[PDB]
């Protein structure tokens, strides 16, 4: 309240602000117990650490990665599902290994140096922490090592250095959490998952269906790219079912969690403009390995995969398991839910000044110029809505509305005083995704050509 | 559908007040009492050759305010005795007030611009004074302002 | 259209010229009504539309057939 | 009472979307939200930022507005 | 009965709605039995081969055609 | 914009008419205000700064997602 | 295709902001009301006989701020005052502010060059100030800055 200076100056050395930017924020489905409520959001990895989250866990490798795209948002949605342990399987090979452990506001990161003789020994360290031992558990068993929390404790274990797996168990199912989360709030569009099972999979992509949410999903599965015939895969499962879900095969998927980069890639994107995903660079992943026949069989499958040309990296043909689009189906959402909002807030503004809006010939038009605005306009200026003449099939690519009469409105809407059958159309744009070039070259003196100096006619007469 | 009524009360000619420096005007023509016109366009539009479409707001507000009195009338009296006044002290300006009966009204800065012409004949002649104004905005005196706010849109 | 009727003096019952009281006057009304829910029908086209049918006769309104 | 009482009845100008301050929004779900209109118990939900009444029910199920 | 959303659009990809026509009902006598009345309508071939015709059936290519 | 109001013959009591003094003229105005304090946030850069983002469409409004 | 408007907001002349020294210049001409020039061009060709091209920058960026103000605007004594403080005590540099309302700015040093000739007449006279600018580069102020990374090519 009181200023002592008529003027001041905070003089911060390096750091720069950035811009306030409309997005939509996606939800991570998490399993912890850092906090009750079963839904918060972050805008920086900074909060995320400062509520307990240990550096290099699952949450945090997504925040991080998400937060560092082209079209990164700037909030992040962090789920919460119960937790009754974790895994740091060592399977594999390994020369330091070091493994960040939280354990109630107390941050330590135990060090170590055959699989199953570096998990003991990394079990045997754990104990040697009377601070974890009083708080936390450890138990050694084959090439992995479980981790308990002490009940009124809470534990968070991260990647420092080296090569394993962190692995967190719970009872509570997707399907059962997921109805409670959407009721706490309903703000954010992006789903994606912690939990890697054929069947928080499938429950996930149920879900978002019904509940008109996009799923993302990386799957770490080798079979992704198996021979055509090797109908095996979570990929071939979802083609069965017709569902619509982004999923990509990767190598780090379960280890840093890339759909961050997926995220920040297409969280800012504005679907007006019917921006593919083509060739759009998204930082953290790694290239694809496979060869060509590999690559055809992840195509085959509808297994997205990034790939590495002319020295960078570049996502490739952007396609969902139903085999549609994915801009498609962005465009689509947009449409419904925007038409939806513009149409509500006129209603809204209309009948907050008395004088609702009464079903009667002399009223209803508006509702032409009311969806002229908004979602109808502006994706004709964007280029997302396509106009014109088709010289082919001589026929408009005009968009059109339609509203009925009075007259032909059924008594029985009269009494439930809602109106049917408005209809609307358009025409969709189209990104270009593959080119084909034919060259030629000439060494000695080309041949002359032909003189003739005829307009060239376009078809022969000779017909009956 | 029925036919309304556009308003309760009647427009009433003589309901409409001119104040020209504090005093009411009296002595008026037979049809038209006073005419109000805008010099200029209120807002210019540039069209390209592709068709982008640019406009500007216009910030020239002087307008015209005819006046029509009888040349019997003694108002005449006062506005050519205020012209030489004005011509020689050198100050031209007083203040300008017009209240409507059932319409718009306007209330600003104004001065006289030119004199009629006198002609005399069979029948009592007409004079049409011309008088500026600085602005030439006609405001409402109406219920009108709770729904400015909802024609708004784009 | 709003409508109003009066009975006569002849078909007032003797008993209400006592009372004093007049009956019956009736009228009627039709109210208006407000919009509470609209349902909107979309619809999006990805290839090239398909030629639409050349026909330009006046539409019949319907069938002839009937016995 | 403030959002009905300068209002006046020959416009037909029902309660559907009128917004209130003081009340907040209904946070139960979509089969609480089914539940209450089936016992004609109005709710006040928010939507796309805002606040706004549902519906204007009464008891015997004839709208407030018709009343 | 009820509607949750005030608003409520439905996007369908492709497709297209088309008018109402006055025209007269064509007959076609076919042999077979999948139902048992004389005589029935339909409106689309997806209707008749949900009735258990099989595809490129006497009946299927009538009504393609027509 | 300011405003005057004043009120019409018929609306005077009639007491004042014999007090010969008018009542209830009203004026409304809006007052500006000086600058007292201001407050500066400065930023200084050392390295090369990282490069900005390279997003070229028009910056979206607020979210679509509302119900 | 259709017609796209290319702003939403209108150009209005009188959200043009011109600070010569700190303080808000007022009283205008009719028509233009600062008119800014390059002295030369900036980049020079220079062709040989046998075809070859090579070209120069040029470091020269003086240009001339053309400045239109009515004859009976009061912003003429303070410039003519500030003529003759600059010769006797001999500092004549002063800053110099242009704020765009749907188009570029600039914000430099200038000085005074030329005082524009005074002529009387029926009409109110009409002065054009040439004010000199250090650097006339016109600088935008709009979200330009993510395509120019685009643009660059060869």
């Amino acid at each position: 309240e009181y200023q002592d200076k008529v003027v001041d100056v905070e003089v911060s050395l390096g750091t720069q602000p950035i811009d306030t930017v409309g997005f939509e924020t996606p939800m991570f489905l998490a399993m912890h117990g850092n906090f009750p409520e079963r839904i918060r959001f972050y805008v920086s990895t900074a909060g995320m650490v400062a509520d307990g989250f240990a550096v290099g866990s699952p949450a945090y490798q997504f925040a991080t990665n998400a937060f560092a795209g082209n079209f990164a948002p700037q909030r992040v949605a962090i789920g919460r599902m119960s937790i009754d342990s974790s895994k740091v399987d060592f399977t594999g090979t390994t020369e330091q290994v070091v493994v960040n452990i939280t354990l109630n506001k107390v941050v330590k990161a135990v060090k170590i140096n055959t699989p199953a003789q570096i998990a003991t020994a990394l079990a045997d360290a754990v104990t040697a922490d009377a601070d974890l031992t009083g708080k936390a558990t450890a138990v050694a068993t084959g090439t992995y090592v479980t981790v308990t929390a002490v009940s009124p404790n809470v534990v968070s274990v991260g990647k420092g250095a080296g090569v394993y797996k962190i692995v967190n168990e719970s009872s509570e199912t997707v399907a059962t959490v997921l109805p409670s989360v959407i009721a706490e709030n309903h703000n954010w569009y992006f789903l994606a998952t912690e939990a890697r099972s054929d069947a928080d999979i499938v429950a996930a992509a149920e879900f978002a269906k019904a509940n008109y949410k996009l799923h993302i999903y990386n799957s770490t599965d080798v079979d992704a790219y198996a021979p055509e015939n090797s109908a095996a895969s979570v990929f071939d499962t979802l083609k069965s079912l017709s569902y619509d879900s982004l999923g990509t095969s990767d190598a780090g998927a379960d280890v840093d969690f890339t759909e961050g980069s997926v995220i920040g890639a297409m969280a800012a994107n504005d679907p007006s403009y019917g921006d593919s995903l083509h060739l759009k660079t998204m930082p953290g992943m790694v290239p694809f390995a496979g060869s060509d026949t590999q690559r055809s069989n992840a195509w085959s499958r509808n297994a997205n995969i990034y790939r590495g040309l002319y020295g960078g990296g570049s996502y490739i043909e952007g396609k969902t398991s139903s085999g549609q689009y994915v801009d498609v189906i962005r465009f689509s959402h947009w449409v419904k839910f925007r038409m939806e909002e513009s149409v509500f807030a006129y209603m809204k503004r209309r009948s907050d000044m008395g004088l609702s809006m009464k079903m009667s010939d002399e009223d209803l038009p508006v509702l032409k110029s009311v969806l002229m605005n908004n979602p109808i306009n502006i994706g004709i200026r964007n280029g997302g809505i396509l106009t014109g003449y088709d010289t082919e099939n001589k026929v408009s690519y005009d968009p059109t509305i339609i509203i009925p009469k009075r007259a032909n409105i059924p008594t029985n809407d009269l009494a439930a005083r809602i109106l049917r059958d408005v209809k609307v159309e358009l025409v969709y744009n189209n990104s270009l995704h593959y080119v084909k070039i034919r060259a030629s070259v000439v060494l000695d003196r080309p041949a002359g050509q032909s003189t003739n100096a005829q307009t060239p006619m376009s078809s022969s007469a000779v017909g009956v | 559908n029925q036919s309304k009524i556009l308003t309760l009360q009647a427009y009433d000619p003589a309901k409409v007040l001119v104040f020209i420096g504090g005093q009411r005007v009296s002595g008026f023509a037979a049809d038209t009492k006073i005419v109000i016109t805008r010099n200029n366009d209120n807002i210019s539009v540039h069209a390209g050759v592709d068709g982008e479409i640019s406009n500007a707001l216009s910030r020239d507000n002087t307008g015209v305010m005819t006046l029509s009195l009888q040349n019997t009338a003694k108002w005449n009296g006062y506005l050519a005795q205020w012209q030489r006044q004005a011509n020689v002290t050198g100050l031209i300006y007083l203040p300008v007030q017009v209240e409507g009966s059932q319409g718009l009204s306007l209330n600003t800065i104004g001065w006289i611009q030119k004199q009629p012409d006198l002609s005399y004949g069979t029948e009592v002649g007409q004079m049409d004074w011309e008088i500026g104004v600085l602005d030439a905005w006609l405001s409402p005196d109406q219920i009108q302002g709770i729904a400015a706010g909802i024609t708004g849109l784009l």
